[PDB]
Order: structure tokens, then sequence, then C-alpha cells
């Protein structure tokens, strides 16, 4: 399924992904597209952090949503 | 006119537009988090998503 990533900068990542999808596993695409490390990228949806170790289903994501993929920068 | 940036009935207003354009339900915390910043609306979602 089709899914929309805009992260904190503004920047709107389109990726492709399933239901039985992980969140780790997003994120190792997002990497492969952008560079941007796991350990830095951070998944929020509505307000809601999702944690690493969860899955798709447990904050029920459907096709055709809008994920903000926050960058916690070490740096300053 | 001249209300209080503090209130949480206000929100900052402005800010509370681009902290909602971002896909955030907090509203309370978010007006700290603005505080913490001082401006600075990506460093303190950073942080505001973590704890803060």
């Amino acid at each position: 399924m089709q899914i929309f990533v805009k992260t904190l900068t503004g920047k709107t990542i389109t990726l492709e992904v399933e239901p039985s999808d992980t969140i780790e596993n997003v994120k190792a695409k997002i990497q492969d597209k952008e560079g941007i490390p796991p350990d830095q990228q951070r998944l929020i949806f509505a307000g809601k952090q999702l944690e690493d170790g969860r899955t798709l289903s447990d904050y029920n994501i459907q096709k055709e949503s809008t994920l903000h993929l926050v960058l916690r920068l070490r740096g300053g | 006119g001249s209300p209080e940036f503090q209130n949480p009935e206000v929100r900052f207003q402005q800010q509370l537009e681009q902290l909602s354009a971002m896909g955030f339900l907090n509203r309370e915390a978010n007006l700290q988090a603005l505080i913490a910043t001082g401006g600075d609306i990506n460093a303190a979602i950073e942080r505001l998503l973590g704890s803060s």
C-alpha cells in the first residue's frame, strides 16, 4: 500500500509499505531513500509516537496515511 | 488585542497553527515546549515527542 511521510522539516517522502510492516521495517526503507540512520529517525502519527518495537497494526495504520518523521539531530 | 500567551486558551495561537499542521494532538505541552525553545518549533517537537 501507498503512504506519505512528511518530515519535521517539511519534506514529503513517498514510500510503499504493507499492513504487516513494522516501524523498524519502514525506517529501513526511509534510510535507503534518504540516508538518515534509523537511530536518528522518529515516527510520529497525529502526535502519537510510534515505538520501534511496534507494528502498523498496533496504532491501526491504514493506507494513504500521513506519517510524520521527526529528525532528532544529535548535533547543534 | 493583547492576550497572554501563557494562557492555555490561547496556546500562542500562531505557534499552535504550525504545531497542529505537523500532526500533533497535544496542546498544553506544546505551549511549554515552545517556551523552552523560544520559537524553535522543530527543536521543541523533537524533545517534546520524547518527553518534556
